């Protein structure tokens, strides 16, 4: 039913530097999507919620925006902490949940 | 008479949050920054009866706000406050920066940080008690590992959004 | 709370494959909350199986063709995944969490995303 496209497949970045990730939808969402952040093999956790909501306990440089059919997460600084794989998840109530095919950030 | 609660000038602190014993005016007002009931929904509320209302308020920080629910954790939750895992009711909360604001900080609302042991749900504990330490008698701070059991904020005119302060009530329905 | 899990580590080509999830310091009787199983293939996204409610009602991912089962166990307050006849693309991990519901100020019913994640198992075919 609902389907998704993240961008780009892999980036490459370095300590300070700006980072942004577009996941965008094939049909509109009121704002019901998620992003989660997984280290090499471990269980993911909640970073953004509704798009637009911080989760408790983690950074402020963290960020989210977009509505309808774009969304953007940006990194204000990169960390020694933040290299890892993000996905982008849904959960609209008229259509299953699925998830995006992630994206990876290394050291430059 | 909901206007005593709603629309008090002193609040209490989140270690001492108070209690009171006892809806259109509620749900359909807009000021409310949250609004959120488990259990119930709020255009039912008028259908019911119940013999026990009751109604505690107290003053967090923005951040701080998802921490009041079922099954959640953090300072506040294992120390402060504690919700049933089978709570019924709503919470209330909204934005109050015009007040409890003073130049410089208030450094009048507290909470309770280095408690040895988790809360039960609906319980309160006021007292400043010895301070928490190690093996070793504790009667100041000396003691590398002592601490005062008790923190201030540091509400100020100009702050983030997050460290804002801002009221929040949570009301209950038993029969 | 704390979610702990259960199951083999080796099963045949052909089989039926059972794991277990279960919490400790709570319950699962609670109408506030909900489970659901994710997995994730080798060096692959994750994939979504379904979902659990309170009262027994359950959601399934129509992309699979509903082989799998979710169900309690009241005897136990236990909730176990079940898979029968696997075979060779059944090699991944499995994960149990849960989540939150709740009411709107418009009276709508609304949900939040996996808040708590087990640490995961690891299941291989034999042969």
């Amino acid at each position: 039913d609902i389907q998704m496209t993240q961008s780009p497949s892999t980036l490459s970045a370095s300590v300070g530097d700006r980072v942004t990730i577009t996941c965008r939808a094939s049909q509109s969402i009121s704002s019901w999507l998620a992003w989660y952040q997984q280290k090499p093999g471990k269980a993911p956790k909640l970073l953004i919620y509704d798009a637009s909501s911080l989760e408790s306990g983690v950074p402020s440089r963290f960020s989210g925006s977009g509505s309808g059919t774009e969304f953007t997460l940006t990194i204000s600084s990169l960390q020694p902490d933040d290299f890892a794989t993000y996905y982008c998840q849904q959960y609209n109530s008229y259509s299953p949940w699925t998830f995006g095919q992630g994206t990876k950030v290394e050291i430059k | 008479p909901f206007g005593e609660v709603f629309n008090a000038t002193r609040f209490a602190s989140v270690y001492a949050w108070n209690r009171k014993r006892i809806y259109s005016v509620l749900y359909n007002s807009a000021s409310f920054s949250t609004f959120k009931c488990y259990g119930v929904s709020p255009t039912k509320l008028n259908d019911l009866c119940f013999t026990n209302v009751y109604a505690d308020s107290f003053v967090i920080r923005g951040d701080e706000v998802r921490q009041i629910a079922p099954g959640q954790t953090g300072k506040i939750a294992d120390y402060n406050y504690k919700l049933p895992d089978d709570f019924t009711g709503c919470v209330i909360a909204w934005n109050s920066n015009n007040l409890d604001s003073k130049v410089g900080g208030n450094y009048n609302y507290l909470y309770r940080l280095f408690r040895k042991s988790n809360l039960k749900p609906f319980e309160r504990d006021i007292s400043t008690e010895i301070y928490q330490a190690g093996s070793t008698p504790c009667n100041g701070v000396e003691g590398f590992n002592c601490y005062f059991p008790l923190q201030s904020y540091g509400f100020q005119p100009t702050n983030g959004v997050g460290y804002q302060p801002y009221r929040v009530v949570v009301l209950s329905f038993e029969l | 709370v704390q979610l702990q899990q259960w199951g083999p580590g080796l099963v045949n080509p052909s089989e039926t494959l059972s794991l277990t999830c279960s919490v400790s310091g709570g319950s699962f009787a609670t109408e506030n909350y909900y489970w659901s199983w994710i997995r994730q293939h080798p060096g692959e996204g994750l994939e979504w199986i379904g979902n659990i409610y309170f009262s027994g009602n359950t959601y399934y991912n129509p992309s699979l063709n509903n082989r799998f089962t979710i169900s309690f166990d009241t005897s136990k307050n236990h909730l176990s995944l079940k898979l029968p006849s696997v075979t060779a693309a059944d090699t991944a991990v499995y994960y149990c969490a849960r989540g939150t519901i709740y009411f709107d100020r418009s009276g709508y019913r609304r949900v939040d995303p996996f808040h708590i994640w087990g640490q995961g198992t690891m299941v291989i075919v034999s042969s």
